[PDB]
RNA sequence: GCAUCGGUUCUGGCGGGGGGAUAAAGGCCCAGGGAAUGUGGCUCCUCCGGGAGUGUUAUAGCCCUGGGUGUAAUACCCUCG
RNA sequence: GCCAGAACGCGACGAUACUACCCGCACGUUGUAGACGUAUAAGAAUAGGCUCCGGCCUCGUAUCCUAGCAGGCGAUUCCUCCGCCGGCCUCGAAGUGGCCGUCGGUAAUUCGCGUAUUGCAAUUUAGACACGCGCGGGAUCAAAUCCUUUGCAGACGACUUAG
């Protein structure tokens, strides 16, 4: 019966802050989606919205995994790269990480 | 792409990844749709636009009457009643104990079934429609939002 | 209190060039040349050319 | 780009500096790798230039006490193209170290990673890069002459995975034949419009 | 005595050759510049095969098995069109495995949602007996 | 799309002892018009006794190709400065106009010699027409008899996004 | 969170107008002149696939010079939405 | 050959009291540089190869799997696919796979009942390893240091011995 997933998303990966080459900035970061490579492509992902899910400790409201959202703003570079701002900074220690790409502002 | 009798893939909420059959367009961003809820257990209720994919395949709506689908467009359709019947779920359960299913009323249980009646026989004589609403849609592995036709 | 950009807002423009509703209805962006059979190059002008 | 669990490349034939370069790329990225047959790895050039650039490697130690801090300097095929990746890498901070745990690299084929696929990178492959008529060397020759003991022993432990691979390869091929043979009979026995309904979709 | 050679055979580049471009089209060689330049031309009646006269750099292009016997060197438009149709060449084109394989390919991105559901339907039926028979042959091993 | 070839024609200004001075044509090599009447005085100066202060442009037109679909060999004569001295040269192309010609000539003479667009004169451009007036012998190959040949080694073209490949590409197409 | 607007900005697509050899080419048609990496024929050498002569369209074709369709199309530069 | 032996490199073996050990079940008071179909085993050449011997190769742009309350309850219908156990072989580079049997589940076809109210979106709280705790069953009854002693040893520790 129902030999099958719910998937509704698009993986991606956390690379880096929007950076020189000596330095940093965090109010910017840079995401790898899965499967786009080049900027005709990436066009289709503007304005979506990007969750940042992850593990706590203790439970607050019923629930011990916690949830960053962010948008889509731009793309990055010639190879599909784009760019993204988040409510708050993400934490840097999940340069490597995986992010979801929503597809809730359709059309 | 909005027309009444497309099929559309819901996105977001409780019937997440359910193909559902528009009916109107609202006034501002809002939809009205049905499963119809013989199909795939979907009702009529509202939707947002903005998170909904309208495929390209329309069914018919000869049979519908189109007269009492603008009273379950009235404003206050749904609401007017929510306020009294949120106060059985407290009640119990969260205080006492024995939860029980909230009742549907009698008016939206029969305007269900008028509306829904001719809308299933069109949906009938296309073969393979019936059973490709009553699944559900998802992503396999190499399938690209981008390139994906619908 | 704030500035606003002909060219993008139309109200502005009609403000300051009244004419600008003309220019628009009678295409006048668009004018056809003038009616002619056209001579050729005097065969000269073209043997100076290829001339070297 | 595909995400994948781990990726297993069969290390023969690629270029050692290229291979390097886009394996430290992904491990930042967050992907994990494991390198095998590290010994028939590829450099450009004449042998001779090869063995020179190690033996000027070799003369770098340490003054005062060469048990200490001194450059330390590994034999195994395995171990100099780990070098060569260890400099594509902050290895000194915190985020260099944990990219540097999801590589592991080896000689041969070890039982862990047969019976398992090997993937190739086009873009540092030989045949696919230089010119004919250049000369290169493997690996696995200067490793032996610097001091690399057990390449007899990988030689004679790969030839024995070769045999059985020969064996299931048998197998491998018999079963296709019978699929093949097993479509034949069902395809004229039932479909009747199923077989132009699936190739007007292109199936 | 007993030659018995086995090495390689190429397809020549050369007067007549068919060439195949990036964008599906076709074209055939009149001239000959350099070892990587050519002047070709294809003058087909179907707009999808069909190219202008020019030069086509070598790098992009492959090579066809159809060969036009006895074109002129430097033939001019007309005369490449004249034994282009006498030959058949958009008949032998559609011949070829090459086509075969652009043509599937396009029947797969041209799928919808629907026809997605129904696909996998339908192979499930062919699917069903293909396992049955081949339940029976290597039961009688 | 980088050259196109020019034809200009200036003039001394006139004055009171010589009304209608005499007119001097060039055709000029570059990539635009601006170029093109800056390379003309430079010339001029170093022939006749004119400046661009006490003179002046009479024409500017530019010369198109009378069939950009004729497969051509051409020659050119020419004139440069190395490290030490300056010489002169006869080379020869294979191309479809006269403005591919020259563009294959100043990429040569940059990869062969070092020398750069500052140092070298154009003298003069002829088409050969007759198959005995080639004289280089990498040249002549080209327009030998019933010419043909293959292409051995050829590497396929592959995406630079896609990494891991799962098979041996062949060299064979 | 959505809809209708204002300010700034990035990025796709579509419809016209003008210029130059009133683009240059090019297809089709008319008239004249040439040759070779010489088509068909004719001759000789090999039957062992072919090769060598001869000469101007024939059972292929090519290059120059004028003219018509033609205020043809297209490229490039400028410009109104 | 010869000297040292990583005090955060590895192997084989002996005895293991204290529920420290083994098996089964059920929980979370927990941790993990980051599950969400985490699916794919020939070798070799690249100025050559594969094969069912008919033919085939630019191209993984592939193949497998993929529907049902996050996937119910019945029927029609089919003999396919999947899993826990048990028995035989087999596997040594850092030890794995195959055959058979019982049992449990199962849209290749076609239907009948149920789904609502989470109120127009808010991680889809779902995987795998570790660790802790509590039961119910089995198996087991050990050593080291101080101390006295030796001088093949020694600044003191340490070392070779005996009780
Ligand atoms: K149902
Ligand atoms: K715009
Ligand atoms: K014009
Ligand atoms: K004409
Ligand atoms: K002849
Ligand atoms: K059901
Ligand atoms: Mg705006
Ligand atoms: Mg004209
Ligand atoms: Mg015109
Ligand atoms: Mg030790």
């Amino acid at each position: 019966p129902s030999e099958a997933g719910h998937r509704l998303y698009v993986k991606g990966r956390h690379l880096s802050y929007q950076r020189g080459r000596r330095n940093t900035h965090p109010k910017t970061s840079l995401i790898k989606i899965e499967g786009v490579d080049d900027t005709a492509a990436a066009n289709f992902y503007l304005g979506k919205r990007v969750a940042y899910v992850y593990r706590a400790q203790k439970e607050v409201r019923g629930t011990k995994i916690r949830v960053i959202w962010g948008k889509i703003t731009r793309p990055h570079g010639n190879s599909g790269v784009v760019r993204a701002k988040f409510t708050h900074p993400l934490p840097a220690r999940s340069f490597g990480a995986s992010v979801r790409i929503m597809l809730y502002p359709s059309s | 792409s909005l027309q009444p009798g497309t099929v559309l893939i819901l996105l977001a909420g409780r019937f997440r990844g359910k193909r559902v059959v528009l009916l109107k367009c609202l006034d501002q961003g809002v939809l009205l749709v049905t499963g119809p809820f013989k199909i795939n257990g979907v009702p009529l209720r509202r939707v947002n636009a903005r998170y909904v994919i309208a495929t390209s395949v329309k069914v018919d709506l000869t049979g519908v009457d189109q007269a009492k689908i603008d009273e379950v467009a009235q404003p206050k359709y749904f609401t007017a009643e929510k306020a009294k019947e949120k106060a059985s779920e407290e009640a119990f359960f969260k205080q006492g104990e024995k939860p029980q299913k909230k009742p549907v009323s009698s008016t939206r249980a029969a305007d269900q079934k008028a509306i829904d009646k001719a809308l299933i026989a069109n949906i009938k004589k296309v073969d393979m429609l019936a059973s490709y609403l009553a699944s559900s849609f998802s992503l396999r592995k190499g399938d690209k939002p981008h390139l994906m036709k619908f | 209190v704030q500035k606003k950009n002909p060219l993008r807002n139309k109200q502005i423009m009609l403000r300051l060039n009244p004419y600008a509703s003309t220019f628009a209805k009678e295409k006048l962006g668009e004018v056809k040349a003038e009616e002619g059979k056209p001579p050729k190059v005097p065969a000269s002008f073209k043997e100076l050319l290829h001339e070297a | 780009s595909s995400f994948e669990s781990v990726v297993v490349i069969d290390g023969k034939g690629h270029l050692l500096g290229r291979l390097a370069s886009i394996v430290a790329k992904q491990l930042l990225s967050g992907q994990k790798i494991v390198v095998v047959r590290c010994e028939a790895l590829n450099i450009s050039g004449e042998f001779f230039r090869a063995k020179l650039k190690y033996h000027a490697y070799l003369r770098k130690m340490t003054r005062y006490n060469p048990t200490r801090g001194g450059p330390f300097h590994f034999r195994a095929p395995s171990r100099i193209f780990y070098k060569a990746v260890r400099g594509m890498i902050p290895h000194k901070t915190a985020r260099g170290a944990a990219a540097l745990e999801r590589l592991k690299v080896f000689e041969g084929v070890p039982p862990p990673y047969d019976k398992k696929k090997k993937m190739v990178v086009p873009q540092a492959l030989r045949v696919l890069r230089l010119q004919p008529g250049r000369k290169y060397c493997t690996v696995g020759r200067l490793s032996h002459e610097v001091g690399w003991k057990y390449q007899d022993v990988v030689a004679r432990l790969e030839e024995r995975r070769k045999a059985k691979g020969a064996a299931y390869y048998e197998r491998k091929k018999l079963a296709a034949r019978q699929l093949s043979e097993a479509k034949k009979a069902a395809a004229a026995k039932v479909d009747p419009k199923v077989s132009e309904a699936l190739a007007a979709y292109g199936y | 005595a007993e030659i018995n050679v086995e090495a390689t055979s190429w397809r020549r580049v050369e007067v007549g050759r068919v060439l195949k471009l990036e964008n599906g089209s076709l074209a055939a060689i009149v001239e000959i510049i350099d070892h990587k330049r050519v002047l070709a031309d294809g003058p087909s009646s179907d707009p999808k095969l069909a190219t202008p006269r020019g030069i086509v750099p070598l790098s992009r292009a492959l090579l066809t098995p159809i060969v036009i016997p006895k074109l002129p060197r430097g033939a001019r438009t007309g005369a490449v069109k004249k034994a282009w149709e006498a030959y058949g060449v958009d008949a032998k084109w559609k011949e070829t495995n090459w086509a075969k394989k652009q043509l599937q390919q396009e029947r797969r991105q041209s799928l919808t949602d629907f026809d997605r559901f129904k696909v996998m339907r339908l192979k499930k039926q062919r699917r069903f007996e293909e396992r049955k028979a081949l339940a029976k042959i290597k039961a009688a091993a | 799309g980088r050259l196109q070839e020019y034809q200009v024609i200036g003039r001394h200004l006139p004055t009171e002892a010589n009304p209608n001075p005499a007119l001097y044509r060039m055709r000029i090599f570059a990539p635009n018009e601006v170029v093109a009447k800056s390379r003309f005085w430079y010339f001029l100066r170093g022939l006749k006794k004119v400046k661009k202060a006490t003179g002046e442009i009479v024409s500017v037109n530019v010369i198109s190709e009378k069939h950009p679909l004729k497969v051509k060999n051409f020659g050119i004569w020419l004139r440069y400065d190395s490290r030490s001295g300056t010489h002169n040269m006869y080379k020869e192309y294979r191309e479809t106009s006269r403005v591919a010609a020259v563009e294959a000539m100043y990429a040569d003479m940059a990869a062969r010699h070092r020398a750069r667009f500052r140092s070298i004169h154009i003298l003069k451009v002829v088409e050969l027409e007759k198959t005995e007036d080639v004289k280089r012998p990498y040249i002549k190959q080209l327009v030998a008899k019933n010419l043909s040949f293959p292409l051995p080694h050829r590497v396929p073209k592959i995406s630079t996004k896609k990494i891991f490949s799962a098979k041996r590409p062949s060299t064979f197409s």
